[PDB]
RNA sequence: GGAACGAGGUAGAUGAAGAGGUCUGGAAAGGCCCGCCAUAGGAGGUAACAGCCCUGUAGUCAAAACUUCGUUCUCUCCUGA
RNA sequence: GACCGAUAGUGAACCAGUACCGUGAGGGAAAGGUGAAAAGCACCCCGGAAGGGGAGUGAAAGAGAUCCUGAAACCGUGUGCCUACAAGUAGUCAGAGCCCGUUAACGGGUGAUGGCGUGCCUUUUGUAGAAUGAACCGGCGAGUUACGAUCUCGUGCAAGGUUAAGCAGAAGAUGCGGAGCCGCAGCGAAAGCGAGUCUGAAUAGGGCGCAAGUACGUGGUCGUAGACCCGAAACCAGGUGA
RNA sequence: UAUCCUUGGGAGUCAGACUGCGAGUGAUAAGAUCCGUAGUCGAAAGGGAAACAGCCCAGACCGCCAGCUAAGGUCCCAAAGU
RNA sequence: AACAGUGGUAGGAGAGCGUUCUAAGGGCUGUGAAGCCAGACCGGAAGGACUGGUGGAGCGCUUAGAAGUGAGAAUGCCGGUA
């Protein structure tokens, strides 16, 4: 769909069509949240573990004999039920890894984008050069631009002054147009892709 | 969508069964498993396919027949999935597997008479039907066994 | 890991076109003096895993 | 993630040992004794709300049956005789009545003597 | 076996911006109203929760000595159809 | 780090492989928290001291040394109602009297007396059971995970569906990667033939076929793993002991 | 009258008890044992049979200080006929 | 709306409550967080508020996600105390 093509200043230079394939599709709320799901679990390190009674240190003894002391029969001082005892079940370190349908994934992309669309939280920019990387200047640009909360910038290539002034400002990430993924577009309010950006995007999903 | 409103699809998630969790579950104390024998036991029950010491019945039954070293199956191919390509088309098993009408070639591809062939095609194939010959000549075709 | 194939059964038995499992005849090994000719006959042709067995055995055929 | 048992027993526990207050010694002081009370009272009061509707009839009858026979009546013929007259007055109203307005119950125990002596 | 050159390791150095006002308070890093820095909004500390108080962080530097890697020369060795 | 947070997490947050136990090999604990700062209570008083009451410090001392919080069992002091003619699974429903006054409700506490009423659990044909288990209170304490299988549901694509390792990339998404896997054709032991095929001498008859899958996710169940948790007597291996 | 069948997912059960009726075993004993048949218990509280799983009556979603009945009852305990 | 139904062990099926952690959004909190104590409040249940006291720094809510997710019994284990 059409949208209008801003400059860094934040004055409009006319307006550009994007790919209805890409950007004007019916977004897929279902496989929106299958991605989600599916990237949040990706992020995870999996990095827990309990000791069950074998990894408990020592146990080997059977506590008192079977029969005749008037106690309950125990096996080990490290079963389950004592106190310093093996857990029983509990974490063990495991990936919560899965992939979708390679479809799924690209079906997902073009929602969320074209999901963007359809809220106008989508500034397309002429270019985006920070001649030096400054942060303030990145700062000005985004209040230039009417970008209170969240931001999502996209360049074409890795823009090493763009990236630099943005990395410390709070809730504004930096990617190239490879590095655009469905949890950075649904997490950031707008998206502020280059005019390059949008051509290299609409190469791979189109 | 917003992270803070997700939604899954309805049917897509259901909630997990939580056994020995109290008597209102319905599944406290004895966890569905009912009262003693092997089958309530941790670790219980029988191997797969035993009957309680009854002959199972695969060891009642005859071991039949011998696996063939070298067997031959063929990627099969009907007349139907040969009407996608027009007409004048050199039908080779390298175009079937390129085209993706054949996922694998096996030892080759057999040209079988099921459905209605009507394009005059220069099928090139390791083996065909009599039917299958039948049809792709009777459309002004030409069956090559290669 | 991945789960076995009951081999015993993988010679015995073998999956039909609708998914049923097709079985030879018990009795046809040996002591025919003892088996009339209408018996012999029958037993020699093929038959079909029943509806009780298959439910019983059919995981221990799932990789064929 | 570890979920350690935390406050939800105590908040659970507590609460029925609230309901034991009253109870004798242990039973409003310990909370497996008091749980089993506060569960024996459920079907108590289950079973005495269905019992307290027999109680009350049964004390209205005695005292239909007290005041009838003031009227040389006994219970039996009296309600019998209220039946024919097509009077529908309860137990309780006229158990009610043979308390606190005996004249009234008096003529409604006439109007039953009067079908009655047909 | 030696030298030279480069990049690391084993100590470090430098390092932007608010005691802003006011309100509660034992104390302000908190509230409210205002600034500012940011290749630094990692983190820890500080009388309650600190990018701007401290130790720091990004960035940029630094090694007498020992050490790792690489490179070049030196050095050493050597006919293959 | 969708790992633990002092019964957890290492056996060990603390002078722990210590103390303690054992001839020895060997077994093997418990035990964290004053405060922002010691400003760690000068001085007076009772007491031999301990301990306390003031005073002072502090935001707080009912933060004063196993000194943050401080549940329950358990032990006490005070007293509103009841209680010395009563036969009690201890309540429940009915109910005066007396004493209160609330999240304000056809309220709260107590309970003379009346009716009814043999705990809970387990295991059983059947248990108030004179079967089993629990002194009480607190904490801890049991269907899990991985990889396969299968079914239901969901989603993507659909006669197709899908990549694996790996390479690049935040330990990520994702891109690339088609080797491989399942399905679209079956029948036959097999050669093989193929909408058929096998049996058979047979155009016969009969068998099995003909006339939506796949990738991923949640859920159910199954397999292999200790596989819901606790429990033997024993077996074997290498040591330690006259 | 509203069940029934087929396919697929998930089970549990394989100690039963008494009562009536029809039989065996026994001694035409057993609260015995073993079948057949129906019921109840099991897995069913309520009313009756003093108390009393299995008998008689009857199936508790919850509330009511309404009413009519079942078995069984109506002198007092104890509701209703001296 | 009408009509009918709603005892239940093993067991199948469904709908929910609560716990810890995470994400996102939106909040609370030294003018007093969690915890603890008390109450005559609210919901069909699991449960949830409100008020006051203690406490002295953290914590809800919404939606989704993940589980060391719920104890009264194991002659259970440890502690405390009868
Ligand atoms: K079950
Ligand atoms: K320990
Ligand atoms: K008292
Ligand atoms: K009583
Ligand atoms: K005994
Ligand atoms: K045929
Ligand atoms: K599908
Ligand atoms: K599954
Ligand atoms: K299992
Ligand atoms: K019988
Ligand atoms: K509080
Ligand atoms: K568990
Ligand atoms: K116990
Ligand atoms: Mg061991
Ligand atoms: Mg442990
Ligand atoms: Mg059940
Ligand atoms: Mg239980
Ligand atoms: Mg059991
Ligand atoms: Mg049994
Ligand atoms: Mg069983
Ligand atoms: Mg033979
Ligand atoms: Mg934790
Ligand atoms: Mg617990
Ligand atoms: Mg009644
Ligand atoms: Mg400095
Ligand atoms: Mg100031
Ligand atoms: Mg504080
Ligand atoms: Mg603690
Ligand atoms: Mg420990
Ligand atoms: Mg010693
Ligand atoms: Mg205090
Ligand atoms: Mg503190
Ligand atoms: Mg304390
Ligand atoms: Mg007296
Ligand atoms: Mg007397
Ligand atoms: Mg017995
Ligand atoms: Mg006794
Ligand atoms: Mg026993
Ligand atoms: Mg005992
Ligand atoms: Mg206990
Ligand atoms: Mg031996
Ligand atoms: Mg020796
Ligand atoms: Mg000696
Ligand atoms: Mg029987
Ligand atoms: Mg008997
Ligand atoms: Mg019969
Ligand atoms: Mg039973
Ligand atoms: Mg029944
Ligand atoms: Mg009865
Ligand atoms: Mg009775
Ligand atoms: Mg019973
Ligand atoms: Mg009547
Ligand atoms: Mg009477
Ligand atoms: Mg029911
Ligand atoms: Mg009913
Ligand atoms: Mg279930
Ligand atoms: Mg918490
Ligand atoms: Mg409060
Ligand atoms: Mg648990």
């Amino acid at each position: 769909p059409k949208v209008a093509l801003y400059n860094q200043n934040g004055s409009t230079a006319g307006d550009i069509e994007l790919n209805a394939s890409v950007f004007g599709i019916e977004p897929n709320e279902s496989v929106v949240f299958d991605a989600i799901l599916m990237q949040r679990a990706s992020l995870r390190q999996g990095t827990h573990k309990v000791k069950n009674r074998s990894e408990v240190r020592g146990g080997g003894r059977k506590p008192w004999r079977q029969k005749g002391t008037g106690r309950a029969r125990q096996g080990s001082i490290r079963s389950p039920q004592w106190r310093g005892g093996g857990v029983v079940f509990g974490p063990t370190p495991r990936s919560y890894s899965y992939k979708l349908p390679k479809k799924v994934r690209r079906l997902a992309i073009k929602s969320v984008l074209s999901s963007k669309v359809i809220d106008n939280n989508i500034i397309v920019l002429e270019d985006l050069t920070l001649d030096t990387a400054k942060t303030k200047e990145m700062a000005a640009i985004l209040k230039g631009l009417s970008v209170e909360k969240k931001a999502l910038i996209v360049t074409a290539d890795a823009n090493e002054a763009v990236a630099l002034s943005a990395r410390n400002i709070p809730g504004v990430t930096v990617v190239e147009a490879n590095g655009i993924n469905v949890l950075d577009v649904v997490n950031h309010e707008k998206l502020l892709i280059t005019k390059a950006a949008v051509e290299k995007v609409e190469e791979v999903l189109a | 969508m917003k992270l803070h409103e997700l939604k899954p699809s309805e049917g897509s998630r259901k909630t997990r069964n939580r056994v020995g969790r109290g008597i209102g579950s319905g599944n406290g104390k004895t966890a569905g498993k009912g009262h003693k024998g092997q089958n309530a036991r941790s670790g219980g029950g029988v191997r797969p396919g035993f009957e309680g010491g009854q002959m199972p019945l695969f060891q009642r039954l005859p071991k039949r027949g011998f696996t063939n070293i070298n067997r031959k199956e063929y990627a099969v191919v009907n007349l139907d999935k040969l009407n996608g390509f027009a007409e004048g088309t050199e039908v080779t098993p390298e175009l079937l597997l390129e085209t993706g009408v054949i996922s694998k070639l096996n030892a080759g591809v057999k040209i079988l008479g099921n459905g209605k062939l009507e394009k005059k095609l220069t099928v090139k194939a390791n083996k065909f039907s009599a039917s299958a010959k039948e049809a792709v000549e009777a459309a002004g075709g030409t069956a090559e066994v290669i | 890991p991945k789960m076995k194939t009951h081999r015993g059964s993988a010679k015995r038995f073998k999956k039909t076109g609708s998914g049923k499992l097709k079985r030879s005849h018990a009795y046809t090994s040996h002591l025919f003096a003892n088996k009339s000719q209408k018996q012999k006959r029958k037993l020699r042709k093929s038959a079909v895993v029943s509806a009780g067995d298959f439910k019983r055995i059919k995981q221990m055929l799932a990789n064929i | 993630p570890r979920v350690k048992g935390g406050t939800v027993t105590r908040k659970r526990r507590k609460k029925v040992l609230k309901l034991a207050k009253g109870y004798f010694g242990s039973k409003h002081t310990l909370y497996k004794v008091a749980n089993q009370q506060v569960m024996k009272s459920g079907n108590y009061a289950f079973r005495d709300r269905r019992q307290k509707k027999r109680d009350f009839r049964k004390l209205w009858i005695t005292r239909i049956n007290a005041a009838a026979r003031m009227n040389g009546l006994s219970y039996s013929r009296l309600m019998h005789g209220l039946k024919l007259s097509g009077i529908e007055v309860n137990r309780k109203m006229l158990a009610d009545l043979a308390v606190n307005d005996l004249t009234a119950f008096n003529q409604l125990a006439d109007a039953a003597k009067a079908q009655l002596n047909k």
